[PDB]
């Protein structure tokens, strides 16, 4: 029952804690070339001076659906909050299109966002990377 | 019938049909009751057959009419467990629509509403349409007598009356002569006991051997409230005429 | 660690590495001697000159990455690498709270003696002669 | 509290009697020592006969009385009529498990043929207590001896309409940022009832 | 750390300086300063340690990739305009770090030198002069500097400049090192 | 959607108007002056400041001016877009619900105050928005640095059976008393009606 | 085989990918596109397909600009080339973004061509089906035309066709072609090998597209210079 | 090498637009076909801005096949900049042009967050504060002649100038058929 | 049988049938050949015919350059060595960045064999229907490397090897003509080696082969077709003079 | 794991076709009829209205949707996917146009969005292709009037006169022998009347029958006075009384 997000901030930190960009040289390592970041982007420099609503903008709608999930469950059951949640992972799994990168017509249905714009709708948003194998890769784990 | 995959999920046949979508259709037949939707002046009533062979059986607690809202009722057609897994849908879809609108939501809304589900359910393959038929009564504030009918296709639409079940063509026949009758889209009556007593009576024309009061079930909405009528109730509506 | 001078230059064959060992008091009494430079492997050298234990525990974990490189590769890791390697993992770490300043010394076949220093600002610089400490512009001079 | 939010000074009461329950406040809003609204209605419905009034931040009070609203409405589809406890619960949880970010102080009053009339105050914190009757806002400070003088148990209605009057047209001259009309709604198990009593009717007791 | 730069008829110059990073008694023969980013482009940067180097390499692997991968070197104005991209996409979620970029290239195409400068917040301009690090060379570049000057008098100028900057130097400025790049690719003046 | 970018970059370089709401017996009215400032200079001196949310649903704001204008589009978007999912007129309270829980998002970084004033199938509304995200009803209401001295004219001469032609006058005359006793006002007086049953009538330069 | 076609990441017995095979095949069931590079040019032909009476041929269906300097030819389904047209007009303005300068033609090949083979190795896509003939200019080379299928391979041609009658209009083209042709004798050599292969009665104006890259601009034919060049080639 | 910082002005005739700048090569003043942008403020914000209109206005020209007008292109602007709420370009546009369709002029400016500004008679960035806001009032006059409205731009900016280093000008006369660009080194 | 439907199901023999058929995939593409001189890699490759109006100025050639010291050649389809070389590009200027290293020519094996082991690990993907021939020498080492890797992810260490269309009379010509005892010690003898080795399947003669050559300090050249001419000449003059005796 | 993906819904028969998108233009080929004629003036859409039952109200549904205020559509096949499509092409038309120019966007533009939206449930793994096609008429200031049909595979065409559904190719041939440059919008009406008079087989009243006009600004339908430069909007949905009106005539 959570309005404003909350447990935003990390608790650990790691060389290897980003398994999508790691070094095959060494493993342990992170690719500085692959990230594509401009080279100078050290991991620590992410862990101070953030805007303070970044954290409660980025997180917010996945806030307030664990809200609603939480009340179904309160109120309607276990299965309530299941079914939702089935639903969704469903429709997000069996969409693999690398070549744009807006939600689908059944997603907004889902989410009950048919009729509705916010910021994100109107704003959706190298030498390496950003092709499809790339995403191909990300998608099926290997 | 289905010759390779239309069998399991929803995706063209050579004929350009989705089967899955007419076997739920069919699906919706299983219990082999009817019900029937009527507009008022200022009521809308809906009455379904109740059929209780098994003598071990709680009959108060078989019913097919649903609650959605403070305005709006729904029955359905079909077997119960979707019917109920429908009912808690449109329960929660009202909700939300009162919490980010402002405003209580309209039956058409709720069925347009419902019916855009039903059609992810119809082209999504991993997902299978819910075999029931919705029909949603209400006196909107602004429509005034409201009914509208949703089915597994994703198909909605509002009607004048309206009826569902393995015999609805016999009562769609009757409705429709006694509206070329009488020239009015609707019943002339001031209070919706006559209306109920009215729908009771094309029901009995219609389906034939009349029923007692344990074989029905009436639901009313005015504009303040949709309520669904007691035994005693309905036992009234029979002895007065 | 301490600050105390700490000395590493290259002749003709090898690398000469020199430290002082005047240890410091305390609230206690050492079973044996301790040391100022890190033993990486039997072929690497490190010096503290910064944290105690950020030297002793990443020197530590530079010499695991060293012997997995050495077992993937079939040879012994170069110098360069081993130095790039901890300049890459203290600069990640960069601004966190680490203070380190390490001098890898070693000796390989295909480069010769070489010498680096890393710090925990991330600088990585490769030379001939090398002096840190409380006093080093009297043993730099004496070298020169 | 945010700089440049608006903050709920005023003056809450609420009463359980004989029959049910009574709340009332006042109706001023102001922004520093300026009246932004001079006639406001502070008490919140959130079910037919369960309403509240708010204390704290006005945004966070608001949001948090949608959620709790929709909760209800919710819970009446499934369930049917909810207890006055269960909306007390709905909004602890919401006040207490966001209170490090919100800033908001409920009074909760409700009838329902079980319990008869209830009273529950959540202060800012997110704590829960139940009370025979309950008072909050910047004005209340001002009457917690004449109130702990006055109240008896199973007051008739009138006699609560008037030991409300009272207690509220001494925060109203005493504290600043309380003021206007008084408000106040009875329920009781014959329904909803409404009041609004005027500067000249009050100040003249 | 020091950089000039200077754009002559035919080629660029560019003078860099010492580490001496802090207290550390180094002996050293060799240019931490400066990275070559292909056979006819080359970088000399100044600012802070460890994000400094760490960017020039980055810049250097990519611009070695485009080269592999099309057979084919890219321009200065195009190695200029993307180190300028990959600068301010750095410091896009994070505090800046300073930093100071003389880019000297030869057109084989145009068939002509070109000389950029770019600053710490991704400023880039195209100039025939250049300087960062110690600040009253602006105005001896400006009273002695002509755009048809040939390589002997760009040389004679630098070695003007470096005289006037020794003598407010203290004392610990070592030997300065000179590159050029011009037609015949890049190379060190032993001088 | 807005970006955080550069936020960093910028701290470190760092380191280195009249409105009025009136409601009368068939209906509103709200008005606005219409001077523009970029400080103590007068930007323009016709400048439009009542926007349409939808036409039948009129605002006027204060605050950061590019906040105001985003968010009044938004929100005529989103509320278009439902009118034609519901087939139904636009509603106030919609435009209200939709307003307060954006507002209620940003945690009052966004810095938009309006008054909102339209009519329905339901009836004629006025409403007050503040930045934070809390709202409040209102027969009249003020807005802007010369809102005290509308307040004391709508405080004057106001009484609940007002006409149409009276309530026009009287919110005329706010705006005129915050033309010629605050800075930041000036110059016309621009007026809008809605009444219960027909068009919006919107007023450009009604006084002068 | 049907036990090694349904799954486009599956190979058969013999090593071959059926769908991707399917996918070159359906190109034949798209109208004619040709494309000839003179000494001073590029010339893009070609014939509508669906042509028919009630068809705004004013306002497109084969010929696109990716960039003042690069246009394509399209031969198959037009949504997907749509998709991939779209793609590489932001790849091409991406890349004028990032080094200011303009976008070499092979550079924007090898990416759409990248594309369609990642296209073939997923098992949730199938492969696009479009053919490209693309014509360029760029400071490198010079002018140049490419071709690309939907498995992902491109080549680099003097004349070139796609579509229908590919076999006809290579056999014509390679009989009738000479290094040193001048933009007017291209246009005339693609009018009259599209007069020759149609299926067609007649080659009118209404069933064509007509498209020139030539210093560097791009004039792409309105239907009454089309009218005009067939008459005075003779062919009317 | 400094550039951070200058001047834009642009101003309405009667069937043109002038728009000039100051100059030391970094030129403030740029055009997608017949619309023309000033930007003052950082360079860096400058140049991105710059490169970023190109972007899409290339691909609003291949999409819509015809030019953007200058209504068009300030609401793309004004989006564009609202688009970085927190994180905002250090910068004051002006946008200048003359609508093919209909042939009106159109001058309009924007604060850094996107808020637009659409002046009938002249708009001044930069710094409109010291002289060139106040010269700019003094100067102007409405339904002036393309070579009228030339010498009062012109002796604006000279004006503003000697209010010592080496200063230039660059002014562009806009009409529907075409535009003439000069320098006023002076 | 019904074994050969995925790359996760062995064969009651043990096999499993989709790697065997990304090896047919293989097995029709043009002919590479690879040989180890004492000093010196000789990469050769089998190109087919250009066509009449085919522009062969732009079209890439068979013998791609990871790096400065390494080259690669493929056999099998064309599209999928794109994007194999591609990350091979990207991994050898990640490694030089990484540990200030130029790779070896071992390592960069290693990781195409791991692109293509990893492109075997899924049933919606498909596997590489390319096998290639990696050449080169170690930075600052003078010993010659050529190794072969498989779409399965294996690799080897070869002499000689060929690989692709009628690789098997090219792989028996070279174990006839190759001893590892006294490999050829000059660059001239490994080129006449491979063109005589590429004669026995090439149709038409010195238009149809393309050769590279990889010398140690990152000396990599492609021969011209006047040269490769000179040599097909040179071994045609010198059959004809056997054959006339 | 085997969840992560899923394989393609559409795939490439031997014969080069892709059957499921052949399987939805049957269904198309299976719907009611729609027609749209283009005129000098204007543009009209049109369709014949169906009913389970006589029951039914029709004026609940609409087989005519307003996109933008000078552009709408009409359809033939199935109408849950057409409500989900003109559901999106309403949000789209603000999201990516509106909320960025300030302007909705032309005709052509819309239908490529719709399009493109079309085109990529053709090449997914676990959404069929919509097995619907439209019609979408519209009016901009740079392209005057324009009319375009969008297939179920994604591929748009523009047309003078065109017809969609069951009587579709006796409809065509109607319109090709009854169209000309120099038509006016009431002439398309009336030729629309008579096209669709040969196709419905009950009764052809104006409560079975939608028609919509693309034509000249309707200031009376802005819902507000006193921006002159406001135009009102060119869509408009002819009542039953005016169809009705019309055939009597």
């Amino acid at each position: 029952m959570n309005i404003v997000p909350q447990d935003t901030f990390k608790s650990q930190v790691s060389t290897d804690q980003d398994k999508s960009v790691l070094s095959s040289a060494v493993p342990s390592l992170p690719d500085t070339l692959r990230q594509q970041e401009g080279g100078a982007v050290p991991l620590s420099t992410q862990l101070n001076d953030r805007h303070p609503l970044e954290s409660t903008l980025k997180n917010w709608e996945t806030t307030q659906r664990q809200r609603q999930m939480e009340q179904y469950r309160q109120i309607f059951g276990i299965a309530e909050p299941m079914k939702r949640t089935m639903e969704m992972e469903i429709v997000n799994r069996t969409d693999f299109n690398p070549l744009s990168t807006n939600g689908s017509i059944h997603r907004d249905i889902l989410l009950n966002k048919e009729c509705s714009i916010d910021w994100e709708d109107v704003y959706p948003g190298t030498m390496v990377g950003d092709d499809v194998h790339s995403k191909i890769e990300k998608q099926l784990g290997i | 019938s289905a010759a390779g995959y239309d069998r399991h999920i929803t995706i063209f046949s050579p004929e350009g049909r989705l089967y899955q979508v007419e076997y739920a259709f069919k699906a919706t037949n299983q219990t082999n009751i009817n019900s029937l939707a009527v507009r008022g002046k200022d009521c809308t009533v809906v009455i379904s057959q109740k059929k209780v062979p098994d003598k071990l059986l709680d009959p108060t607690t078989v019913s097919y009419i649903f609650c959605i809202s403070r305005t709006i009722g729904m029955v359905v057609n079909g077997p119960i467990p979707d019917a109920r897994n429908a009912a808690l849908r449109a329960k929660a879809e009202a909700a939300e629509f009162r919490y980010k609108y402002g405003y209580d939501m309209p039956c058409d809304v709720l069925a347009k509403r419902m019916a855009n589900l039903s059609q992810i359910y119809t082209q999504r393959a991993y997902m299978r349409p819910l075999g029931v038929i919705l029909t949603f009564v209400s006196v909107d504030e602004e429509l005034g007598p409201s009914i509208y009918k949703t089915d597994p296709a994703g198909y909605y639409v509002g009607y004048k009356a309206t009826a569902t079940g393995p015999k609805q063509q016999e009562i769609t026949t009757n409705l429709e002569n006694h509206f070329k009758k009488s020239k009015i889209d609707h019943i002339n009556e001031e209070s919706w006991e006559k209306v109920v007593e009215f729908a009771i009576t094309h029901m009995i024309d219609a389906l034939g051997t009349e029923f007692s009061k344990n074989d029905l079930e009436v639901g009313v909405a005015t504009k303040d409230k949709f309520f669904t009528l007691s035994a005693e109730n309905i036992e009234e509506r029979l002895v007065a005429i | 660690a301490h600050g105390t001078t700490t000395l590493a230059f290259r002749f003709q064959g090898g690398i000469i590495v020199a430290v002082d060992s005047r240890a410091t008091a305390g609230n206690w009494v050492a079973s044996q001697t301790v040391k100022k430079v890190i033993e990486i492997n039997p072929f690497l050298l490190g010096t503290m000159a910064g944290g105690a234990a950020d030297c002793q525990f990443w020197e530590t974990w530079l010499g695991s990455q060293c012997r997995l490189h050495e077992l993937r590769e079939k040879e012994r890791i170069s110098v360069a690498a081993a130095s790039k390697i901890l300049s890459n993992l203290v600069y990640q770490y960069k601004g966190a709270g680490l203070s380190m300043g390490t001098m890898i010394c070693g000796y390989t076949r295909k480069e010769g003696p070489t010498i680096y220093y890393v710090d925990s600002d991330g600088t990585r610089l490769k030379g001939d002669i090398f002096c840190v400490g409380s006093g080093q512009t009297f043993a730099y001079g004496v070298l020169d | 509290l945010k700089k440049g939010e608006v903050s709920l000074g005023t003056s809450i009461m609420a009463v359980t009697f004989k029959d049910g329950v009574i709340l009332g406040a006042d109706s001023r809003t102001t922004t520093g020592a300026y009246i932004a609204n001079r006639v406001t209605d502070k008490l919140t419905r959130v079910h037919d006969k369960i309403w509240c009034c708010r204390s704290g931040s006005a945004a966070d009070t608001q949001a948090i009385a949608d959620i709790v609203q929709y909760h209800l409405e919710l819970y009446t589809s499934q369930y049917g009529t909810p207890s006055t406890e269960t909306a007390a619960s709905v909004f602890k949880e919401l006040c207490y498990e966001n209170k490090d970010n919100l800033t908001a102080g409920i009074i909760v009053a409700g009838y329902d043929d079980k319990n008869k009339g209830e009273v529950y105050t959540i202060p800012l914190g997110g704590s829960v207590h139940k009370l025979p009757y309950a008072i909050a806002g910047s004005g209340s400070t001002f009457i917690y001896g004449y109130c702990d003088k006055n109240f008896r148990e199973n007051m008739s209605k009138e006699e609560t309409v008037d030991f409300i009057k009272h207690s509220l047209s001494q925060a109203i001259k005493w504290d600043g940022s309380s003021g206007g009309v008084i408000r106040m709604v009875v329920l009781t198990a014959a329904g909803v009832e409404r009041l609004i009593f005027y500067p000249d009717e009050y100040e003249q007791l | 750390d020091i950089i000039l730069g200077i754009r002559v008829q035919d080629s660029v110059i560019l003078a860099s300086s010492k580490a001496v990073t802090r207290g550390i008694s180094v002996l050293k023969d060799s240019d931490d300063k400066t990275r070559q980013l292909s056979p006819h482009t080359l970088m000399s940067f100044a600012g802070e340690a460890g994000d400094t180097v760490q960017f020039a390499e980055y810049i250097q692997a990519n611009i070695q990739l485009y080269s592999i991968r099309e057979d084919y070197e890219l321009s200065p104005q195009a190695v200029s305009s993307f180190v300028r991209q990959e600068l301010a996409k750095s410091i896009r979620s994070r505090r800046p770090y300073q930093v100071n970029v003389l880019i000297g290239g030869y057109d084989k195409k145009k068939n002509k030198p070109e000389l950029y400068q770019i600053d710490y917040l991704g400023t880039k301009v195209e100039l025939p002069y250049g300087a960062h690090g110690y600040s009253y060379t602006f105005f001896l570049l400006d009273h002695h500097y002509r755009p048809d000057m040939t390589t002997e008098e760009g040389l004679d100028l630098l070695k003007l400049c470096v005289q006037e900057l020794e003598k407010r130097m203290p004392m610990d400025f070592k030997g300065v090192i000179v590159k050029i790049v011009d037609k015949d690719g890049i190379r060190q003046v032993d001088d | 959607g807005l970006s955080f970018d550069n936020y960093q970059r910028n701290n470190f370089l760092a380191e280195n108007t009249t409105i009025v709401g009136v409601k009368f017996n068939n209906g509103v009215v709200i008005a606005a002056d219409t001077r523009s400032t970029q400080g103590p200079i007068v930007a323009d001196k016709n400048c439009a400041k009542l926007h349409r949310i939808s036409p039948k649903i009129w605002c006027a704001g204060a605050g950061t001016a590019a906040d105001t204008e985003a968010v009044t589009q938004l929100i005529g978007s989103n509320i278009e877009l439902h009118s034609l999912y519901t087939s139904r007129e636009p509603r106030v309270v919609s435009a209200l619900q939709m307003l307060k829980q954006h507002l209620f998002k940003y945690q009052g970084h966004i810095g938009a105050y309006l008054i909102v004033a339209g009519v329905d199938p339901t009836g004629s509304h006025l409403f007050s928005i503040h930045a934070h995200g809390s709202t409040d009803v209102g027969y009249y209401l003020s807005l802007g640095s010369g809102s005290l001295a509308a307040m004391a004219v709508l405080e004057s001469h106001w009484k609940q059976d007002l006409t149409k032609e009276e309530a026009i006058k009287l919110a005329s005359d706010a705006i005129q008393a915050g033309i010629w006793n605050d800075l930041g006002s000036g110059s016309n007086v621009d007026v809008c009606v809605m009444e219960i049953g027909k068009d919006a009538e919107y007023l450009r330069n009604y006084t002068p | 085989s049907r036990r090694y076609d349904s799954r486009t990441t599956i190979f058969s017995p013999e090593g071959r990918l059926y769908q991707v095979e399917y996918a070159l095949e359906s190109i034949s069931h798209a109208g004619t596109a040709i494309g000839i590079m003179a000494s001073d040019g590029i010339v893009l032909a070609a014939e509508r397909k669906v042509t028919s009476t009630l068809l705004e041929q004013d306002t497109t269906e084969k010929l696109y600009k990716l960039n003042d300097k690069i246009a394509v030819a399209v031969a198959g389904l037009t949504a997907d080339a749509e998709i991939l047209i779209n793609t590489a007009r932001i790849h091409a303005q991406n890349y004028l973004k990032t080094y200011n300068e303009d976008i070499p033609v092979e550079i924007l090949v090898r990416r759409l061509s990248d594309i369609k083979q990642g296209y073939t190795q997923h098992g949730g896509l199938r492969p696009f089906g479009v053919s490209f003939i693309y014509a360029g200019y760029d400071d490198r080379y010079g002018y140049q035309l490419y071709t690309s299928n939907p498995s992902g391979n491109y080549t680099g041609w003097k004349a070139i066709s796609v579509g229908a009658n590919t076999s006809a209009a290579q056999t014509l083209l390679q009989m009738d072609y000479k290094d040193d042709m001048k933009v007017d004798d291209a246009i005339e050599l693609a009018l009259k090998t599209l007069s020759k292969t149609t299926d067609s009665s007649a080659l009118t104006y209404d069933r064509l597209e007509f498209a020139t890259i030539r210093k560097v601009y791009q004039k792409i034919f309105k239907p009454q210079e089309i009218k005009d060049i067939l008459v005075k080639t003779g062919i009317t | 090498s400094s550039i951070n910082g200058g001047i834009v002005v642009a101003m309405t005739g009667k069937d043109c637009v002038a728009i000039a700048c100051d100059l030391r090569k970094f030129e403030k003043i740029f055009h997608y076909g017949h619309v023309f942008l000033g930007i003052t403020g950082l360079a860096t914000d400058v140049t991105t801005l710059n490169e970023m209109f190109r972007y899409k206005t290339n691909l609003y020209k291949l999409k819509e096949e015809r030019a953007i007008e200058p209504e068009t292109f300030t609401q793309l602007v004004s989006s564009s900049l609202y688009e970085r709420r927190f994180g905002p370009y250090f910068v004051g546009p002006v946008v200048a042009g003359i609508n093919s369709k209909s042939g009106k002029p159109f001058i309009a400016g924007f604060d850094l967050i996107g808020c637009i500004d659409e002046a009938k008679d002249f708009i001044v960035s930069g710094t409109a504060s010291d002289q060139l806001f106040g010269m700019c009032e003094s100067l102007y006059e409405p339904n002036l002649e393309p070579e009228d409205l030339f010498e009062t731009i012109s002796q604006a900016l000279l004006n503003a100038a000697d209010r010592l280093s080496g200063w230039g000008a660059v002014v562009y006369i806009i009409k529907k058929d075409e535009v003439v660009k000069r320098y006023l080194k002076m | 049988s019904g074994y050969d439907r995925a790359l996760s199901i062995f064969s009651p023999d043990g096999h499993i049938f989709q790697v065997e058929y990304a090896l047919e995939a293989v097995k029709r593409g043009t002919c590479a050949v690879g040989v180890k001189g004492k000093n010196c890699v000789v990469l050769g490759c089998e190109r087919r015919s250009t066509l009449k109006l085919q522009d062969t100025r732009i079209t890439p050639s068979k013998v791609s350059k990871i790096d400065s010291h390494v080259v690669l050649s493929f056999s099998g389809l064309n599209a999928d060595s794109r994007i194999l070389i591609e990350k091979a590009r990207v991994e050898a200027q990640s490694h030089r960045l990484t540990l200030e290293d130029p790779v070896t020519v071992e390592y960069l094996t290693r990781y195409v064999a791991g692109v293509q082991q990893r492109y075997t690990q899924s049933g919606g993907v498909r596997p590489f229907g390319v096998s290639t021939l990696i050449a080169g020498f170690d930075p600052r080492d003078d010993e010659p490397k050529l190794y072969q890797t498989e779409p399965s992810g294996i690799y080897s260490s070869w002499s000689a090897q060929t690989i692709g269309r009628n690789s098997k009379t090219v792989r028996e010509f070279l174990e006839k003509n190759y001893d590892r005892k006294e490999p050829p010690a000059t660059v001239e003898e490994c080129v006449k080696l491979t063109v005589r080795s590429l004669l026995e399947v090439v149709q038409t003669g010195a238009k149809n082969i393309e050769i590279t050559v990889v010398k140690p300090d990152s000396d990599i050249v492609a021969l011209s077709s006047e040269e490769i001419n000179q040599y097909v000449t040179q071994i045609e003059q010198e059959k004809q003079e056997q054959q006339e005796q | 794991m085997t969840d992560r993906y899923s394989f393609s819904l559409t795939t490439f028969s031997p014969s080069g076709k892709l059957g499921q998108i052949d399987y939805a233009l049957t269904a198309v080929k299976q719907g009611v009829t729609s027609l749209g004629i283009k005129a000098t003036n204007g543009v009209v859409i049109a369709t014949e209205k169906k009913s389970s039952s006589p029951l039914a109200m029709s004026e609940t549904l609409s087989k005519v949707s307003l996109l933008t205020p000078d552009i709408g559509a009409v359809y033939s096949g199935m109408g849950p996917d057409y409500r989900v499509l003109v559901d999106k092409s309403r949000k789209v038309a603000h999201t990516s146009y509106k909320r960025i120019y300030g302007e909705y966007p032309p005709t052509k533009l819309l239908v490529s969005e719709v399009a493109k939206i079309m085109q990529e449930a053709t090449q997914s793994g676990g959404v069929r292709p919509f097995g619907v096609s439209l019609l979408i008429a519209g009016h901009d200031e740079f392209n005057g009037f324009s009319l375009y049909q969008v297939d179920p595979s994604g591929s748009y065409f523009p047309w003078k006169a065109t017809a969609i559904g069951k009587g579709s190719v006796a409809a065509k041939t109607f319109l090709e022998k009854r169209w000309n440059d120099e038509l006016e919008l009431e002439d398309a009406i009336h030729i629309a009347l008579l096209t669709l008079k040969e196709s419905v087989e009950g009764e052809f009243n104006g409560d079975t029958i939608e028609l919509a006009i693309i034509g000249d600004e309707n200031p009376d339908l802005l819902g507000y006075t006193g921006i002159p430069t406001d135009k009102g909007p060119r869509f408009r949905k002819l009542t039953s009384q005016e169809i009705n009106d019309r055939l009597e005539a």
